[PDB]
């Protein structure tokens, strides 16, 4: 429960705290009525398979932070450095860059096929 | 000063306990021909096969507190229970029946029956003409006449018939670990039910124990490799069972004579009662043949190993304590039909003229009993009934073990009996990581 | 065949003492202790040589590694009057009594 | 509650049946096995009967072959203890039994009221 | 064959790591297989996770950033190479267990920063 | 369904979009009737599973296993251009065990450090 | 007269609310399967088929 | 006041023997059951 801890703070304080959030998230702790815990079990491993998947699609598994190789525009965003970072809260940003989601998803599989031209 | 790592793949052991799964052979819908221990769910083929000797491997054995095989038996009833379940129900049949003996030592024991039943009109009612054994049927109370009878279970439970297709023998089935499990197999001949053995190997599945069903005695066993083997809780714990694994098989052969026939019942509409239509034959009751005097050698054996662990209180042998007909007799269900014989010739006799004499005469024989109805696993309240077969009904087995009680043959529980073939393995969990410098 | 001979027979003391009653066995296994009030239904009291049973208080302690077992009970309460049993699962002895000085 | 409730006693002449019948109140009857002994003034106290309530495993002490006998009703959750040929020996407080827990068959946790036995000579 | 290293020190079980690996992965009455495949998935799942958190997945050793002291293994280079055999060792460190767990989590952070 | 159009071209092509085809490999009362998806799910996940377990045994990759030629003599320019992978693939497939092993001894030549 | 089923088997009645006409219903692959549809209008009941989609 | 809510009542019920039959002495709760028709007596 720590890790919501980071939620309720800025950028910074978070920065920390990425891997309590990562192992928390995997797993936790007549009668047939119980078996719907099989289901949220395959759910909860086929959300974890889908993160480590396309964290593979980056080919960025291992770290959480990779070196992606692609542009970026301001269209998206373009406040400056400062506000996104010291005075920002993390749900107001991702609802913020949520409008942009999947125009801030889509190509870097290409970008991965791109250095891959070579690798 | 040397710093922190972490291992993966690292060869050690947990001493973790999880439901097992097995697997087994299958040919056909019902398992291979037909079914009732069998489950192609347990999937072929044998994985057996894989088998490794381990150097140094020391590790401690308990077959007293093992659990598996609990699980096992756990599955065992609750696959009878649900292959029983679609059945026919025989509730119709319980209304008063008069009756007698047979129309002409002899199966007198058979009771003549005529009694109404209804016929596929549900408003139409129809005389009948049926045979039964005399355990199976209880007289009124004795104020009123003794000629009329009722069946045993409605005046406590139901009753349910056993499917034709549904009848199998047991067979072979191997228990597999499951993936991230290994099973530890003690190879040890002179092991003593519990404690660390020396020479353990392992595999990937182990053997496939038959769900065999008998009672005071084990038969279609696996023989032990070493002399007569006894392992015991703690024999001086004498009120506990003993239980003694031989080494060589004993032949026994049972028998019925006659060219019996049996005859299906409309019971309403979509079932049909099969009761037990004639005796055709001299039918002389259910005696049992064994191996001559090869009985009068092999308690011999017994008697010298159980008198290696204690001191000169001389052995000898009894009849059954009692109690109950089915621990008063062995029991079987070799033929389908149930079977049940009074072990008294068995243990009869302590001298050394027949305790250390051996010989070949004639076989030795048992008084025996016929049975339809039973509540299955040592009367836990599943009341069924079997229907009759075919006349000329022959079996044929090898014993491989007994049961015992110490200061008499014990009754035993399945449980433990199929625990007496377990005592070889042992589960375990692997954890992959540590440290090292 | 005695073996578990209890011993002394008999005891007589005022209350607040403390009682020992010795229980010798021959053969390895479990030495509890029964009690019984005049008239009333026996208790455990001591199992497994030493240990205490349920609902009984502190007084009560046993021992020993051997042939040789010491029951004690220390501060004699006068309930605690009546015959005792050294027991073990398969063997148990002729029974002691304890009663007023 | 777990509880053994035990039959009035009996006063009858030497040379007959005995009787006595007790019950398992409050607990699962056909789980645990159960176990008789005796207790009289004065008396090396003795184990009389077993049963294993289950298949109704039963086996009897060196005194008392043929002449003691016992069996159990799962329904009725009670053992029924008979005696043949009662004696001026057998004068006793029965006692049916239970042991600390249902792991070991042994007699040293539960007892009934003691129903007596008395022999009228 | 990998039980084939438990019976042997550590040095000879080196060489035969990774075949334990490779074997860890893989009528109602029958449905109950689903229960063990889950766990055995999740088994597997939990540990490709913590090697994700030490950060240290692929690789099946790591150069990891915390230090050892002689209070959790006072004993030598020596004994833990040769002569130890892996159940001794692993039940000496699980007298620790929990408290050798723990701080390689800032470790990594440390290298994260 | 991209990858299937790799599937109808050569070598060359296909090298371009291999990801398409990972991506999409990993997902997509009284009616008990619909409970075997579970299963069904847990098959795939499975599968998936093994993929990334001998990825990880094997440590596109730098990797050192030989390649006899007695497994195919085929020149370079054929498995660039003319091949289409069912071809190709049929053509190693009969060397299929001949030709699984020793990147595991490629992992272990490395493991010597 | 009587009913033509008990002379052989039980009867069922069927339920009101379940009746239905056929839906048309889809049918799809799981993970790790595709289908192929060929669509050469001359199919011959089994053989290539060029124009698969 | 008094248990004039509940209701005596007696009727034949099957033994365990199918066919035969035999009467009962029960009582129950008057919500708990009904009387017939009007025009028929309504002790039934």
């Amino acid at each position: 429960l720590g890790f919501l801890g980071a939620a309720g703070s800025t950028m910074g304080a978070a920065s920390m705290t990425l891997t309590v959030q990562a192992r928390n998230l995997l797993s936790g702790i007549l009668t047939v009525w119980g078996i719907k815990q099989l289901q949220a079990r395959v759910l909860a491993v086929e959300r974890y398979l889908r993160d480590q998947q396309l964290l593979g699609i980056w080919g960025c598994s291992g770290k959480l932070i990779c070196c992606t190789n692609v542009p970026w525009n301001s269209s998206w965003s373009n406040r400056n450095l400062s506000e996104i970072w010291d005075n920002m809260t993390w749900l107001q940003w991702d609802k913020e860059i949520s409008n942009y989601t999947q125009i801030i998803y889509g190509l870097l599989e290409e970008s991965q096929n791109q250095q891959e031209k070579n690798e | 000063n040397l710093w922190v790592t972490v291992y993966y793949g690292v060869p050690v052991w947990k001493e973790a306990k999880t439901t097992l799964f097995c697997a087994s052979d299958a040919k056909a819908y019902e398992k291979e021909v037909h079914n009732v221990w069998a489950t192609h769910a347990c999937v072929p083929t044998d994985p057996s096969p894989q088998e490794l000797v381990l150097k140094n491997v020391t590790e401690n054995f308990n077959m007293w507190k093992n659990d598996m095989v609990d699980q096992m038996h756990e599955d065992i009833i609750s696959l009878w229970d649900q292959s029983l379940k679609p059945c026919v129900k025989l509730t119709p049949l319980c209304v008063t029946l008069n009756c007698s003996n047979a129309r002409s030592t002899i199966m007198g024991e058979m009771k003549n029956c005529s009694f109404n039943t209804t016929t596929e009109i549900r408003d139409k009612e129809k005389k009948e003409y049926a045979l039964f054994y005399k355990p199976d049927v209880v007289p009124l109370n004795e104020t009123s006449n003794t000629s009329e009878y009722r069946l045993i279970n409605c005046n406590t439970s139901a009753c349910t018939q056993a499917c034709p297709k549904v009848t199998f023998e047991p067979i072979p089935i191997h228990y597999c670990a499951p993936a991230g499990y290994a099973i530890l197999k003690c190879n040890n001949k002179t092991f003593n039910g519990t404690g660390p053995c020396s020479n353990v190997s392992t595999v990937q599945c182990t053997h496939g124990i038959r769900p065999v069903v008998s009672t005071q005695l084990l038969l279609n066993g696996s023989l032990a490799e070493k002399e007569i083997v006894i392992r015991s809780e703690n024999l001086t714990n004498n009120a506990k069972i003993i239980i003694v694994h031989l080494n060589t098989s004993v032949e026994i052969v049972c028998t019925r004579p006659g060219n019996n026939t049996r005859k299906s019942v409309r019971i309403g509409p979509g079932q049909t009662f099969y009761a037990t239509g004639d005796i055709i034959g001299d039918i002389r009751q259910a005696h049992c043949n064994i191996s001559e005097g090869q009985w009068n050698k092999t308690l011999h054996e017994v008697s010298k190993e159980l008198q290696k662990h204690f001191p000169n209180k001389t052995i000898k042998y009894e009849r059954s304590a009692g109690g109950d007909m089915e621990i008063a007799t062995h029991s079987f269900n070799c033929g389908g039909e149930f079977f049940y014989c009074n072990t008294s010739n068995l243990f009869n006799g302590t001298y050394n003229g027949t305790y250390i004499n051996t010989s070949s005469t004639s076989y030795i024989t048992l008084q025996c009993r016929i049975k339809q109805i039973i509540n299955m696993w040592q009367g836990v309240g599943r009341c069924m009934y079997a229907p009759p077969i075919a006349g000329n009904i022959t079996c044929k087995s090898n014993i491989t073990g007994l049961l015992l009680t110490r200061d008499r043959p014990a009754g035993g529980d399945m449980r433990d009996n199929w625990r007496s073939e377990l005592y070889k393995y042992k589960v375990v969990k692997i954890e992959p990581l540590g440290v090292a410098p | 065949e005695i073996v578990l001979t209890q011993s002394p027979g008999t005891l007589s003391l005022s209350p607040g003492e403390t009682a020992i009653i010795s229980c010798r066995t021959s053969q390895y296994g479990s030495l509890a202790w029964y009690q019984q009030r005049p008239g009333q239904a026996p208790r455990l009291v001591i199992y497994s040589g030493s240990t205490r049973a349920a609902g009984i208080p502190d007084r009560f302690s046993g021992s020993r590694w051997g042939p040789d077992y010491n029951l004690t009970i220390s501060n004699l309460e006068s309930g605690d009057f009546g015959v005792y049993y050294c027991q073990q699962y398969e063997f148990f002895g002729q029974g002691t009594k304890v009663q007023v000085d | 509650q777990v509880q053994l409730v035990q039959s009035g006693g009996q006063m009858k002449k030497p040379g007959e049946s005995m009787r006595i019948s007790c019950r398992a109140s409050g607990y699962e009857f056909i789980d645990c096995t159960l176990n008789w002994i005796r207790l009289a003034p004065g008396k090396r106290p003795e184990w009389m009967g077993w049963l294993k309530p289950r298949g109704g495993a039963v086996n009897y002490a060196r005194p008392l072959q043929g002449r003691v006998t016992m069996t159990r009703d799962v329904y009725s959750d009670t053992a029924f203890l008979e005696l043949r040929s009662l004696t001026v020996d057998d004068t006793a407080v029965y006692f049916c039994t239970r042991g600390k827990n249902c792991d070991y068959n042994w007699d040293f946790e539960h007892w009934g009221r003691g129903t007596p036995v008395i022999v009228s000579s």
